[PDB]
C-alpha cells in the first residue's frame, strides 16, 4: 500500500512549499480592484451606452 | 474547505451493535444526498445505503436491508449508520460519500476508485 | 505508522494555513464596495443571431481583432464566423464529431480543436493551398479534452480529463511541461493577460494557480462546494471568478489567497456553465444552467440584468477584447451577439 | 477605393454561398443518421457480433441495416468518473446499456442498477432513452443450476417474488432461471417506471453470447423510439 | 341589414387575428423550421387567407353591389377553404409518413413528397378558385344555379366530391396512425404490472366530421329556391372549424407555447 503514503508525502510537501508565502491584507486588494474598476469604467463600451454611429453592431 | 470526518469503528463480535457516526463541515446539508460505500479487504468499492435530501426516501442493498438503518440529522450536521444483526462478511473501511450535485435525483461516481467528496474512512473489523 | 503521522502533519499544516487565512481577513469588501453607486438595470438585445450549426454548440472563442469568432459544435463542424456581417469564412470538418473546446490563436493563423478523441487538432488558416489543412495533432494524455487555450503560435496549453494539465509545443508536438496536482478532472483554464500564469479548476471543488515556466502550483483555493465548471481572469490579472454546479459564483483574489465575494439568490437553483468578464472588469456574466444567463456586478453581489434568448442550455459565453460585443453559445445550435 | 471593399464583400458573399452549399449538403448526411451510445460486461462480444454482421478515446463503428445508417460510439481510455462527459450524449436516439447479468465490487448487479438509476434520473438524459441488454445469461443458467451462489442470499426480494404471466418459452428451460431472469428484469423496470413518464422509456431484452438478432432488435427499438417521440410531439400518447 | 353577414365578418376578423399571431410566431422564431411546423404554418396562412376573404367579401358586397367583384371574392373564398382543407390533409399525411416511415423520414425521397404535395394542393386550390372566374360560373344559365350564389351546381358538386375524398383518405390515414398508437399504448401498459389518444382522436377528427359535413350535405341535396337561413346556418360551422384548427394543432405544441410565452 505504497500509493496512499506516496499521495500523503506529495500532499504534505505540496502544503509545505505552499505554506511559506507572503500574503497582503484583503483591504489593499479590494482597494486595488475598485481602483482598477473605476480607472477603466470610461473605456468600457459594455457598461455605458454606445452611440450607434461608432457602434459596429447595428 | 469541504471535508467529511467520520467516527466509530472497532473489533466487535458478530451480531453486535455499533453506531457508525459521520460528521461534516463546510457545505450545506439540506440538499446533497449522501450515501454509504464500503470497500472490503481484497475487494472493490460497493454501495450500502442512501438517504434523500429531506430524509423521506431510504434505500438499501440486498445484504443490508432489514439489518442496518441509516439516518440523517441536518440540524446537527450528522448522518450515521446503525449496525444490527451484524454478519462476519461485513468487515470493510466505510466512507461517508456525498453526491456531487445539489438536489438532483441522480448520483454519479459514488463508487469510483478516485473521488473528491468522500471521507477518509473508518475501519470496522468483525471476527470471532 | 507512517500514514497516520503524515495525515496528522497534513492536518497541522491545514490548520496553520486556515489560521494564516483568518489572520489577514481584517475586513470584507461587502462594506467597502457600497460607496460607488450601482450600475442599475442593464438590458441588452440580440443584435445578430448566427444560424447554421446543427448539433449542440459547446464552445466558442473570439479573435484578437474582435471581429472573427470560431464556433465548435457536436455535429463535427467548426465554423469561422464574421460577426460584423453574419458571414461564414470557413467551415472546417473535423475528424471526431464530439468536441468541447476550440481556440483562436492570437496571431490569427491557427484554430485549435479538441474533444473526446483525446486529441488536440490544430488547423492552419494561412497559406495559399486549397481549403483548411490540419497542421499538427497532439496526443499524449489519457483523458478527454475539456478546454485548450493558446499562449502564442509556438505553444498551446490544454486542460485534460485525467486530473492533468499540459503545455504543448507546436513543432515537435511534445509535452514541454505537465501540471499534475488535481484530484478530479479539470475542465476550464484561463490564461492571465501577461501570458505567464493560468488557473485551472476541476471537479475537486478547488482551483489551482500555476506558472508556465517552473511548472508547479502556487495557490490552492478551496472555497467551493461542488464541481467548478468555468473560470476566467480579471482583466487586471490579480483576481479570477469561478462558477460551479452549486448554483453559486465566487470571486477569488490572488494576493490575499481568500474568496472575496460570492453571488447567490434563493430562487437560483441551477448551476453555472460559463463565466466571462467585461473590459472594465465591473460587469461579469455567468452563463447559467436554467435555460438562460445572467449579469452580476462583481463589487456588490447584486443582479444587474438578465439575458434570455435560448431554447436550451447556455453552454459557453465570451466577451471580445475590445468590449463591444457579448457572444453566447447554446445547445439549440444558435449563437447570439448581444450589445 | 470603393471597388476594393466592394469586391471584398463580393468575394465574402461568394465564400458564404459555397460554405452554405456545403453545410446544406452535410445537413442531410447528419440528419439521415441515428446516433447510439454503447455503455457497460460482455461489450466486446456484442460489438464483435456487430462487426461480423456488418488507445483512441472514441471507437468508430458503422451500420447499414435496411438502407439506414447508424452511428455507434463506444467509449474507451476514459476514467470511471463519467458524470460530466455523458452530458454530450443527450441528442443520441438511444443509449445501449449492456449489463453482465450473472455476476451477483462484490455485486456487479447493484452497480448496474445504479448506473441505470443515474442515467434515468439525470437532468439531461430525460429526453434520451435506453436499450437494455441482459448479456451473459448462458452462465446465469449454470449458476442457477449449481445453487451454491444463489441470488437468494444476495437478494431478499427473491423469496417472495412470483413469475409474471408473460413467459417466454424455449425448450429445456429451468423454471428457476426464468424466475431469476424476470426478477432481474423487474428490478430494472422498477427504476424505469419510478420516474419515466412519456419522455423516455426502457426496452429490456435478453440476449445470449451467441445471439445474432441484436442488429434487427436495435433497429426495431430505434423505430419505436422515433415513433414514440413523434407521437408525444403529436399529443397522441 | 342581415346580422348573419356581420356575425361572419367579426368571426373572420377573429380567425384573421388568431392565425396572424400563429404565422407571426412561426416566421419570427428561427428555430421552427421542421416539416411539421411548415405544414402548421401552411394551414395558418391558408386560414388567414380564409379570414381575409370573409372580411373582404362581406365588406365589398355590402359596399359595392357588383357581380364581377362578388364572383371574384367568392372564388377567393372557395380557393381559401380548399387550401385550409388541403393543408389539413397535408398535416395528416406527414403524420402518417413520420409514423410509418419513421427512421427514414428526414431523407430526401420522403422530404420532397411533403413539399410537392403542398405545391400540388395549393395549385389545385388556386385552380378551383379561378374556375368560376374563368367562366364556369352561373350567370346566363340562371335556372341551373347552386345554393351558394353565384356558383354553379357542377363546380359546387366537384368541390363537395373533392371534400368527400379528402375526408375519406384522412379517415383511413387516421386509422393507420391509431393502429400503432394503440399498439404503443398496449405495450406501455403491459410494461407496468390511455384516454389521451382517443380524446385527441375525437377532438381532431370529429370537428372535421361535424363542421364541413353539413355544408357538403346541403350542397349535395339542396337547391337555390330554398331559404338562405339554413345555408348560413351550415356555413357557420366551417368558420367554427377555422376557429378551432389553430387551437387543435399549433397552440398545444410546446415550442409554439414557449414562443407565445416569450412574446408575451
Amino acid at each position: 500500500n505504497t500509493a496512499s503514503i506516496a499521495q500523503a508525502r506529495k500532499l504534505v510537501e505540496q502544503l509545505k512549499m505552499e505554506a511559506n508565502i507572503d500574503r497582503i491584507k484583503v483591504s489593499k486588494a479590494a482597494a486595488d480592484l475598485m481602483a482598477y474598476c473605476e480607472a477603466h469604467a470610461k473605456e468600457d463600451p459594455l457598461l455605458t451606452p454606445v452611440p450607434a454611429s461608432e457602434n459596429p453592431f447595428r | 474547505q469541504v471535508q467529511l470526518q467520520e467516527s466509530g469503528g472497532g473489533l466487535v463480535q458478530p451480531g453486535g451493535s455499533l453506531r457508525l457516526s459521520c460528521a461534516a463541515s463546510g457545505f450545506t446539508f439540506s440538499n446533497y444526498k449522501m450515501n454509504w460505500v464500503r470497500q472490503a479487504p481484497g475487494k472493490g468499492l460497493e454501495w450500502v445505503s442512501d438517504i434523500s435530501q429531506s430524509g423521506a426516501s431510504i434505500s438499501y442493498t440486498g445484504s443490508v436491508k432489514g439489518r442496518f438503518t441509516i439516518s440523517r440529522d441536518n440540524a446537527k450536521n450528522t448522518l450515521y449508520l446503525q449496525m444490527n444483526s451484524l454478519k462476519p462478511e461485513d468487515t470493510a473501511v466505510y466512507y461517508c460519500a456525498r453526491c456531487p450535485a445539489p438536489f438532483t435525483r441522480d448520483c454519479f461516481d459514488v463508487t469510483s476508485t478516485t473521488y473528491a467528496y468522500r471521507g477518509q474512512g473508518t475501519q470496522v473489523t468483525v471476527s470471532s | 505508522s507512517e500514514l497516520d503521522q503524515l495525515r496528522q502533519e497534513a492536518e497541522q499544516l491545514k490548520n496553520q494555513i486556515r489560521d494564516a487565512r483568518k489572520a489577514c481577513a481584517d475586513a470584507t469588501l461587502s462594506q467597502i464596495t457600497n460607496n460607488i453607486d450601482p450600475v442599475g438595470r442593464i438590458q441588452m438585445r440580440t443584435r445578430r443571431t448566427l444560424r447554421g450549426h446543427l448539433a449542440k454548440i459547446y464552445a466558442m472563442h473570439w479573435g484578437t481583432d474582435s471581429r472573427l469568432l470560431v464556433s465548435a459544435s457536436q455535429d463535427g463542424k467548426l465554423i469561422i464566423w464574421d460577426s460584423y456581417t453574419t458571414n461564414k469564412v470557413h467551415a472546417i470538418p473535423l475528424r471526431s464529431s464530439w468536441v468541447m473546446t476550440c481556440a483562436y490563436a492570437p496571431s490569427g493563423n491557427y484554430v485549435a480543436c479538441g474533444g473526446l478523441d483525446n486529441i488536440c487538432s490544430i488547423y492552419n488558416l494561412k497559406t495559399r493551398e486549397g481549403n483548411v489543412r490540419v497542421s499538427r495533432e497532439l496526443a499524449g494524455h489519457t483523458g478527454y479534452l475539456s478546454c485548450c487555450r493558446f499562449l502564442d503560435d509556438n505553444q498551446i496549453v490544454t486542460s485534460s480529463g485525467d486530473t492533468t494539465c499540459a503545455l504543448w509545443d507546436i513543432e515537435t508536438g511534445q509535452q514541454t511541461t505537465t501540471f499534475t496536482g488535481h484530484t478530479g478532472d479539470v475542465m476550464s483554464l484561463s490564461l492571465a493577460p501577461d501570458t505567464r500564469l493560468f488557473v485551472s479548476g476541476a471537479c475537486d471543488a478547488s482551483a489551482k494557480l500555476w506558472d508556465v515556466r517552473e511548472g508547479m502550483c502556487r495557490q490552492t483555493f478551496t472555497g467551493h462546494e461542488s464541481d467548478i465548471n468555468a473560470i476566467c481572469f480579471f482583466p487586471n490579472g490579480n483576481a479570477f471568478a469561478t462558477g460551479s454546479d452549486d448554483a453559486t459564483c465566487r470571486l477569488f483574489d490572488l494576493r490575499a489567497d481568500q474568496e472575496l465575494m460570492t453571488y447567490s439568490h434563493d430562487n437560483i437553483i441551477c448551476g453555472i456553465t460559463s463565466v466571462s468578464f467585461s473590459k472594465s472588469g465591473r460587469l461579469l456574466l455567468a452563463g447559467y444552467d436554467d435555460f438562460n444567463c445572467n449579469v452580476w456586478d462583481a463589487l456588490k453581489a447584486d443582479r444587474a440584468g438578465v439575458l434570455a434568448g435560448h431554447d436550451n442550455r447556455v453552454s459557453c459565453l465570451g466577451v471580445t477584447d475590445d468590449g463591444m460585443a457579448v457572444a453566447t453559445g447554446s445547445w439549440d445550435s444558435f449563437l447570439k451577439i448581444w450589445n | 477605393k470603393t471597388e476594393d471593399q466592394r469586391n471584398e464583400e463580393k468575394a465574402q458573399r461568394e465564400a458564404n454561398k459555397k460554405i452554405e452549399k456545403q453545410l446544406q449538403k452535410d445537413k442531410q448526411v447528419y440528419r439521415a443518421t441515428h446516433r447510439l451510445l454503447l455503455l457497460g460486461s460482455g461489450k466486446n462480444t456484442i460489438v464483435k457480433q456487430m462487426r461480423i454482421l456488418h488507445t483512441s478515446g472514441i471507437f468508430e463503428t458503422k451500420f447499414q441495416v435496411d438502407k439506414v445508417n447508424f452511428h455507434m460510439f463506444d467509449v474507451g481510455a476514459q476514467r470511471d468518473e463519467r458524470r460530466k462527459w455523458i452530458q454530450c450524449f443527450n441528442d443520441v436516439t438511444a443509449i445501449i446499456f449492456v449489463v453482465a447479468s450473472s455476476s451477483y465490487q462484490t455485486n456487479r448487479l447493484q452497480a448496474a442498477l445504479k448506473l441505470f438509476d443515474s442515467i434515468w434520473n439525470n437532468k439531461w438524459l430525460r429526453d434520451t432513452s435506453v436499450i437494455l441488454f441482459l448479456n451473459k445469461q448462458d452462465l446465469l443458467a449454470e449458476k442457477v443450476l449449481a445453487g451454491k451462489s444463489k441470488i437468494e442470499d444476495y437478494f431478499p426480494e427473491f423469496a417472495r417474488y412470483t413469475t409474471p404471466e408473460d413467459a417466454t418459452p424455449e425448450p429445456g428451460e429451468d423454471p428457476r432461471v426464468t424466475r431469476a431472469k424476470y426478477f432481474i428484469r423487474d428490478e430494472f423496470l422498477r427504476i424505469s417506471t419510478a420516474s419515466g413518464d412519456g419522455r423516455h422509456y426502457c426496452y429490456p431484452h435478453f440476449t445470449c453470447a451467441v445471439d445474432t438478432e441484436n442488429i434487427r432488435r436495435v433497429f426495431n427499438d430505434c423505430r419505436d423510439i422515433i415513433q414514440r417521440m413523434h407521437l408525444r410531439q403529436y399529443e397522441l400518447l | 341589414v342581415n346580422p348573419w353577414d356581420v356575425l361572419l365578418c367579426v368571426s373572420g376578423t377573429v380567425i384573421a387575428g388568431e392565425n396572424a399571431l400563429v404565422v407571426a410566431l412561426i416566421a419570427s422564431t428561427p428555430a421552427l423550421r421542421t416539416p411539421m411546423f411548415v405544414l402548421v404554418g401552411s394551414l395558418a396562412t391558408a386560414d388567414l387567407l380564409a379570414g381575409c376573404g370573409l372580411i373582404l367579401h362581406f365588406v365589398f358586397q355590402y359596399l359595392v353591389p357588383s357581380e364581377t367583384v362578388s364572383l371574384l371574392t367568392v372564388g377567393f373564398l372557395v380557393a381559401s377553404f380548399a387550401a385550409s382543407v388541403s393543408s389539413l390533409l397535408a398535416i395528416t399525411v406527414d403524420r402518417y409518413l413520420s409514423l410509418y416511415n419513421a427512421l427514414t423520414y428526414y431523407s430526401r425521397r420522403t422530404l420532397l413528397g411533403v413539399h410537392l404535395l403542398l405545391a400540388a394542393t395549393w395549385t389545385v386550390s388556386l385552380g378551383l378558385g379561378l374556375l368560376p372566374v374563368l367562366g364556369w360560373n352561373c350567370l346566363a344559365e340562371r335556372a341551373a344555379c347552386s345554393v351558394v350564389r353565384p356558383l354553379a351546381r357542377s363546380h359546387v358538386a366537384l368541390l363537395s366530391a373533392a371534400f368527400f375524398m379528402v375526408f375519406g383518405i384522412m379517415l383511413h390515414l387516421y386509422v393507420r396512425i391509431c393502429q400503432v398508437v394503440w399498439r404503443h399504448a398496449h405495450q406501455i401498459a403491459l410494461q407496468q404490472h390511455t384516454r389521451k389518444g382517443v380524446g385527441t382522436l375525437a377532438v381532431v377528427l370529429g370537428t372535421f366530421g361535424a363542421s364541413w359535413l353539413p355544408f357538403a350535405i346541403y350542397c349535395v341535396v339542396g337547391s337555390h329556391e330554398d331559404p338562405a337561413v339554413y345555408t348560413y346556418a351550415t356555413l357557420l360551422p366551417a368558420t367554427y372549424n377555422s376557429m378551432i384548427n389553430p387551437i387543435i394543432y399549433a397552440f398545444r405544441n410546446q415550442e409554439i407555447q414557449r414562443a407565445l410565452w416569450l412574446l408575451l
